[PDB]
């Protein structure tokens, strides 16, 4: 929608960096689902509780990282 | 070139196009500019996102074969989105 009201240019816009990043955070979420679900059905309880650990870490790491991103992003382009 | 963002004026030429018509032979000049389409846009709005879409369809190979709903949802959504983007 946004990119439709713009002329094709030859450079990377600040809008592109922000769309591309949020895109990644969601892509990695999917990746996480796969990783978690894959090592989860593994017979050994060794991997099973690792699967649990990944979620716990993600529940915090993702927000934190996204917050860090915002800080870097806005300081770079809000100037 | 600054008022022409979408293309890149790479080359120009100056030629003659004199032609013989039914009313006579008319002298004619022809100037020619060569426009090269900027790629940055299509990289970001077409290629990148499609790879990103195809790559997503692969992360279903890592879901257990028992949970097929997850696989279909991925494969189908990415396929539909692929259509939209192309449209
Ligand atoms: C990286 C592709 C894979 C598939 C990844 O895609 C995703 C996630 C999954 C994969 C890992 C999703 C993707 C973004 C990327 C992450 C990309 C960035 C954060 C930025 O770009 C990177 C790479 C880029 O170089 C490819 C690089 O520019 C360099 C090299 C270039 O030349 C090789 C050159 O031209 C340039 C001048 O300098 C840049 C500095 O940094 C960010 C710019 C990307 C934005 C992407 C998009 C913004 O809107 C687009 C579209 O409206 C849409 C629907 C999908 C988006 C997308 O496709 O989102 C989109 O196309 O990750
Ligand atoms: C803010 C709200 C977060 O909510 C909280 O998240 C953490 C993990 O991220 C959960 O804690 C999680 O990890 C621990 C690790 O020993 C498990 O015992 C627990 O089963 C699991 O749920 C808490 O049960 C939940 O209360
Ligand atoms: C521009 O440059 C190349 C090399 O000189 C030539 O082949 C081409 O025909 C030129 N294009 C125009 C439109 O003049
Ligand atoms: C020890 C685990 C604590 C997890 C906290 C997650 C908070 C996420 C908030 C997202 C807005
Ligand atoms: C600029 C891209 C940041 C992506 C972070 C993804 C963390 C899961
Ligand atoms: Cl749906």
């Amino acid at each position: 929608g946004i990119n439709s009201q713009l002329p094709p240019v030859s450079y990377i816009k600040a809008i592109d960096v922000w769309i591309g990043a949020c895109m990644t955070f969601i892509f990695c979420a999917l990746l996480e689902f796969a990783l978690v679900n894959h090592i989860a059905n593994a017979g050994t309880t060794e991997w099973n509780d690792i699967s649990k650990r990944v979620d716990l870490i993600s529940r915090a790491l993702f927000p934190v990282l996204f917050f860090v991103f915002n800080i870097l992003y806005w300081s770079r382009f809000g100037h | 070139s600054s008022s022409l963002p979408s293309f890149q004026l790479t080359n120009t030429s100056t030629t003659y196009c004199t032609s013989v018509t039914n009313t006579g032979i008319y002298s004619c000049l022809r100037t020619t500019i060569q426009l090269k389409r900027e790629f940055s846009f299509y990289l970001l709005q077409l290629y990148i996102p499609s790879c990103m879409l195809v790559i997503v369809s692969w992360v279903s190979f890592w879901f257990d074969r028992t949970a097929i709903p997850a696989r279909v949802t991925l494969g189908v959504t990415t396929l539909l989105t692929m259509t939209a983007q192309s449209a």
